[PDB]
DNA sequence: TCTCCGAG
DNA sequence: TTCTCCGAG
DNA sequence: CGTAGCTGAGGCCTCAGCTACGTTCCGTTTTAGAGTCATGTTGTTTAGAATGGTACCAAAACCTCGGAGAA
DNA sequence: TCGTAGCTGAGGCCTCAGCTACGTTCCGTTTTGGTACCATTCTAAACAACATGACTCTAAAACCTCGGAGA
């Protein structure tokens, strides 16, 4: 498919020849063939690159990623023609029933709640893992008594202790923020080679933000991030993010097949939308 | 899993029509994202036989149909084990396995 | 925000200073201050760009369109933090009412038939001119009848001869070609700026076509093509491309204002979406 | 079931002193059984690493020290499975495994 | 060691250049690596070559056959000095007991005539491979018996029919003659390289052959030949000849060790030897 | 059987033609039936044969002979059907009993320190010489007391001063070195021509050395090197090897005869042969 | 009037 | 002048 | 007949540096065929070490003592 | 400060055919240490070779409405 995550943090040039990404420092040169490449991240602000580079960054699958002052993501490109057939997928996006959205909803945000608990039963904590259980048994179309709220809260208070938040300022909220960012990415990129809007969320359509349908559909993974970041919680954010990276390098099982992360995700992706389309009962789980 | 494609060429030179179709295989290949070892001698990384499997039919399609030109697949871990006798062995990411990489 | 709609299509390097777009070309050389600017279209594939630039360009969240060899759209930035006006235009498109949808189609499809016939009255068939308008005058809304087509074969039957089809490969019908792209990129570009999906068009339709909304906004101008095409109907092809360029070069009678082309299709785009928005009435008009 | 090592060179021509050292070199090993595979990569049969491990010493011992050289070994089995884009086969007996020969 | 066996019946040159045995055909050519080597036949008689291809030839243990008009082995190289050290071994040789030299030798044919009725027993005769381990358990030293004789009588008579005996010349006689030419050359080759004589045979000192103890030593190996050459006795000669040459292709059990041929012969005859100059007792079996 | 032993030391095709061996060297040829010839010696390795010729060779029983570089025997044929007389010699050689062996030792050893004494009264030392043919009187069978290395000694002291030595690097060493293995080779050819195995020595028994035999059979030869080596010993080695070939070049009284070198040796080993299998008394001399 | 071809 | 110790076989 | 070592002709193989080139649909849906790609599963290689050795070659050891050099 | 294809010629690699100069340097024996050798079997671990069950494209023909140049 392609499988490299390639990461700039050098004054550099970016060009393009003979399908090779084209690598400029002053010393140092680098080429690198571009069927390799599933990811690019441009770390600082000290980067030049080529329109026609860009286009062939599209033309691979390849999820660019762009960056702060400060080294953090602030955001991706975002291709309008993932496939010969856009416009087909689009239509039967919208067809997309109100009561269908919530099924699949909420038993991905069930996906939630469960890697949840068996995160939380990974660190010891028995009873808090076997307490979030009983929280997604006791559930209804589109969470209206907000229990992935509650489940979240005691989640984060038992990881990271009563007095943390989750909206305060800090080297561990940074890190799941850069993870939980990664996530949203890679499902944005799959949905719109899917052919389907990133906007149009099943619960939101886009009141707040662009990213809902993706931001709706990476929900199971975020406990993948959580685990790297508790395992790093007291190291320097710099730490935290290389640490994170892991996510595209291993390995995890999905479908009784242990399966590479980019790969699962566009499984996971299609198969949802499939369901949402119609073309299927059941719904791809995902298990940590 | 990985995999690696090894090829060698001896091709004649002799002609206008026999330099056309080096220069255009040599390109093919350079397009194709192999690396060159030594002169005459180019590796193409893989990841599957399947991956494979493909290449070799990418290959047999821009055939030159002149010269001699061999193949041979290994592993990463066989290509690994090859052993420098002098000179060193080349640091581009390219020529790596690694799944993550750094321009510093 | 701002207010600029900033277009590039120069080999250059485009760098940022002094909270100023920074635009070197070889001999010109041009500073723009980013709270001015709205948009940031590339067109070419010549382009050359710093990363200090792409972050201060998401800070104000001025919207950036990436485009391929032939000048189409083929992406977009996606920040995570924060949107453009654009985004929300979405909605509105799917909103879009049925019967809106034919109204504007038809009256486009209208001004599409009278430029024809306007087209054949200028090489003297007074007569086949006026025959056009008659199908003009029977059109009912998405055209059912086919008065469109019919129209069109009369008009490249009496231009080119009884002989001459669509489909047969002549220095003419590829003189054509180039020149319908040449205008489709043109509206394709216009389009993704108002914060459209090209996808989606009002009868177009095509799953293949991913610029159907495109296709339908453009047809009023075809006939501008016909035109340069026809005068150099002998003409070898090489010679018809060199010939067609002057669509840029040159001025139409759009608004009692003499306009360029691109600067037409701005504001014939923008006020035709307005309308589907229903945001205003009175379609836009373009008289050959 | 036999081992094949795999030598490909690239060495310096520019000096008298760095040809000399080459055609020592190319002797050494037209001396020790080796094959001319294509211009500049020869392959030597062998039966056993033991056969393998003697013959690196016996390169180690030769090194040039000059230009790039490089040694991979391979098995017969892999060897056989190589395939010739085009051109013909090696016949020579030197370079089959067949141990009757006419 | 060296593996290969070469075999020349073209009008040819053979020479020698930097370690490579040369073959020039008239059109066609070859080198080949010495080292590689383990066996020269030279079938015809239309064959020209060098005496320094000859003397590193003999420099490698190499195995030379010259042959007839016919193509028939007519003989082989003899080197004198198969060691560093021919004259160390060459003393032991001489301080070798008449007594050991019998049970050594005896040892020897018994292992003849275990492989002739395993031979047997494998052509389905149960009870002549039975009768033939008989005149086995029953014999003296150096056979005053001649019961060599009487299995190798039944032996052939069973194999090939009782109104054959071996000294007719037909397609099989022909096939065991020159199977076992070969089969003595191994021998001839080892000896010398261990630092013996090949004419002072165990029995008979050479009256009038001087490959005795070559003779001597291959005697439990000629059953392998049998075998080939019965499985192919209804062939002409000349597909008997190459059916032969299995005989260096493949392997047999020696040691618990799956062992080549020419291999097994080397340790075969080196661990005999040591028993004769009483370095070891036990014997190499087969 | 025949009666001729044929030597080839020339660059040379041997061949067969007629019942005749056929020899091809450069300008001589020469055509020899091959019912005459009892041996043929193969000194050279320059030297090229046909594989019809070598059954021939074996269809008379011939013995062929094979020598290396440094012209010695390495080899010979060995017919399956078929001898050479010499074949029977090798019995003879080992029923050579102990006593007799010492006295033909003793007889050639007491020739050594004869010629080596007429050597030194060559150049003038007259006692010297005189003080050596003491040493040959005190001879009992096998040297048992070491006169042979007490004459030897005095010898080389003599020659070439108190000073030297025999393992010291020189000219001179290396001068008498090279003939003496020129010497020892001669020997060794003419005594397996009479089927005599080198290894097996009167006295000389040396695991390492393969020559034993035939350096016994040399050691009253020696001064002969030694006169060449003497009075060139002075000169550069190069000049030394020249010098030496006149071995070769000259004749020497043996038998109230001049006659040539390797016919010398070739009755001389032959009749000393003879002495120890007993088939004739009187060993030969030789005198410088 | 009748029947294809073929523009959209 | 008797002593050791070298080095040819 | 062979090694060793060198030269120069001429065939390979690159690279830097020239040249010329650069937007060719728009009625939509079905179908068929030739590209993708990523995992798990079979019986079978395979490194690499272990095992138990042989072949050669020097250096250094052993020999007897008549004589040169030490004392 | 964009990319492609394709060609040229300088000069570095790599080979071969074709020259030159060259070609026997121990003989008191045996023991001992070092450096080469060489062919086998056995071990978990690596592999190649399908089998699995998918998804992505593109062309070409299939489908539609009927005014018209015509029989
Ligand atoms: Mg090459
Ligand atoms: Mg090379």
């Amino acid at each position: 498919m392609g499988w490299r995550t390639v990461v700039v943090n050098k004054h550099s040039k970016l060009s393009y020849k003979n399908n090779h990404l084209v690598f400029k420092a002053i010393d140092h040169q680098e080429l690198i063939h571009l069927s390799e490449i599933d990811v690019l991240l441009l770390e600082t602000t000290d980067i030049s690159l080529t329109t026609m580079l860009l286009k062939r960054l599209i033309d691979e699958k390849i999820l660019v990623l762009f960056c702060d002052d400060k080294r953090l993501p602030i955001g991706k490109i975002l291709p309008f023609y993932g496939r010969h057939d856009s416009s087909l997928q689009l239509t039967r996006q919208l067809a997309w029933t109100e009561e269908r959205k919530g099924q699949v909803w909420t038993a991905i945000i069930a996906q939630k709640i469960t890697n949840q608990s068996l995160h939380l039963a990974q660190r010891d904590y028995g009873q808090k893992a076997a307490a979030l259980l009983a929280m997604r048994a006791e559930l209804r179309l589109f969470d209206p008594a907000n229990r992935e709220g509650h489940a979240a809260r005691s989640y984060f208070n038992t990881l990271f202790g009563n007095d943390f938040t989750r909206e305060q300022e800090n080297d561990i909220n940074a890190g799941l923020n850069y993870g939980y960012t990664l996530l949203l990415s890679i499902f944005a990129r799959e949905l719109v080679q899917t052919g389907c809007f990133t906007q149009l969320g099943l619960k939101h359509a886009n009141q707040f933000n662009d990213f809902n349908l993706a931001s709706d559909l990476m929900e199971p993974f975020r406990p993948l991030v959580d685990q790297i970041i508790y395992e790093n919680r007291k190291e320097a954010f710099p730490i935290m993010k290389r640490k994170l990276f892991a996510l595209f390098m291993n390995t995890y099982m999905y479908k009784k097949k242990q399966m590479f992360l980019t790969n699962i995700a566009t499984d996971y992706t299609k198969h949802v939308v499939k369901v949402l389309n119609q073309e299927e009962e059941g719904v791809p789980e995902f298990g940590i | 899993r990985y995999m690696r494609l090894l090829l060698m060429f001896d091709m004649p030179t002799d002609t206008a029509s026999d330099r056309k179709a080096y220069r255009k295989f040599r390109k093919f290949l350079i397009n194709e994202g192999f690396i060159m070892h030594q002169f005459s001698v180019y590796s193409k990384i893989l990841l599957n036989d399947t991956a494979n499997k493909a290449m070799l039919a990418r290959l047999k399609q821009n055939n030159p149909q002149r010269g001699l030109i061999t193949l041979l697949n290994v592993t990463e871990k066989q290509f690994s084990r090859m052993i420098y006798l002098h000179g060193e062995q080349d640091n581009r990411v390219a020529n790596s396995d690694e799944r993550i990489v750094f321009l510093g």
